[PDB]
């Protein structure tokens, strides 16, 4: 309830530990208070650090996908049916407000290329069709550069996914990666020993050659 | 290409493209088989579930 | 788990005969370029 206590309790792993209690949902009163605990957390913050409680808490966890079927169920207590619609509208904006490319530009320029819902969302890639060319097609060339020099056991699959979704939405970008030689990099990285970077680069190399 | 000694550029370009395309068709075949080796296993579990 | 297997086999079996098309259209383009060079020379 008190606003300054919300930034006191955030020095922990609270909400994904709490969402692990939410996915059980056997008692049918623990879910009515742990959804109210999600609301009283999210409503009473006077800061921009509610986004700290999405990345730890909401978008990067198995809670937002669970809240879709939480709406589908038939609860009787009227505050619950407004608790889900408040959380769905608060987290409905929370997926695309960093799904801006800025953040993605904050991800790409600073590096580390983490797993984020901005990569899997197609409304991201619906928007930034020409935005790599708005950055003079360096913004792609900075992405294949970090794909080149580094081994990256986790974020190379993210980097292989990023060149794949752009190519499906701009057919002239297939000629762009040919000038950079990034296709032969994906040819090498699809033969990697790790299976996640193999599966992502196999989809990446098969998106390059849909039509020739 | 309608001109001589440009067809050598074109046929080499098709040759390296066929080499890449046959590799991907080979790669997606054993990836489909590696999926279906895992996916078909325990469908008799999964159907009963 | 089931949507991982479903979207695997839905995308690949559409990218398989479409990619088999782009290879079978290309291997018969390579054959006529082999002949018409030998035919011209």
């Amino acid at each position: 309830f008190s606003p300054q206590m919300c930034e006191h309790l955030r020095r922990y792993n609270i909400i994904p530990v709490l969402s692990d209690i939410l996915q059980e949902s056997v008692k049918e009163k623990v879910t009515r208070i742990i959804l109210a605990a999600f609301r009283n957390f999210l409503e009473k913050s006077v800061e921009r650090e509610t986004r700290q409680e999405y990345a730890l808490a909401m978008i990067q966890c198995k809670v937002l996908k669970q809240l879709e079927n939480l709406e589908q169920q038939k609860y009787d207590d009227e505050d619950i049916s407004e608790d889900i619609k408040f959380l769905l509208e608060k987290l409905g904006e929370s997926v695309q407000d960093l799904s801006s490319f800025d953040e993605y530009s904050s991800e790409l320029k600073s590096g580390r290329l983490e797993w984020s819902p901005v990569h899997k969302s197609e409304k991201f890639w619906r928007e930034n069709a020409a935005r790599l060319n708005e950055k003079n097609y360096e913004l792609l060339k900075i992405l294949t550069k970090l794909l080149e020099v580094s081994d990256d056991p986790q974020v190379l699959a993210v980097a292989a996914h990023d060149v794949g979704e752009y190519v499906r939405h701009y057919p002239r970008g297939k000629r762009v990666i040919e000038q950079l030689g990034g296709k032969q990099l994906v040819m090498n990285h699809m033969h990697h020993e790790d299976q996640q970077v193999r599966y992502n680069a196999l989809l990446a190399v098969q998106k390059l050659m849909v039509h020739n | 290409p309608e001109t001589p000694q440009e067809r050598k550029e074109m046929a080499s370009g098709v040759n390296t493209r066929i080499d890449d395309l046959q590799m991907v068709l080979n790669q997606t075949e054993d990836h489909r088989q590696r999926v279906l080796q895992a996916a078909a296993k325990n469908i008799r579990v999964w159907f009963i579930k | 788990n089931f949507e991982k297997i479903e979207n695997e086999l839905k995308e690949i079996n559409t990218n398989q005969e479409a990619l088999k098309r782009n290879f079978l259209e290309l291997t018969e383009l390579k054959f006529i370029l082999r002949k018409t060079q030998q035919f011209f020379d």
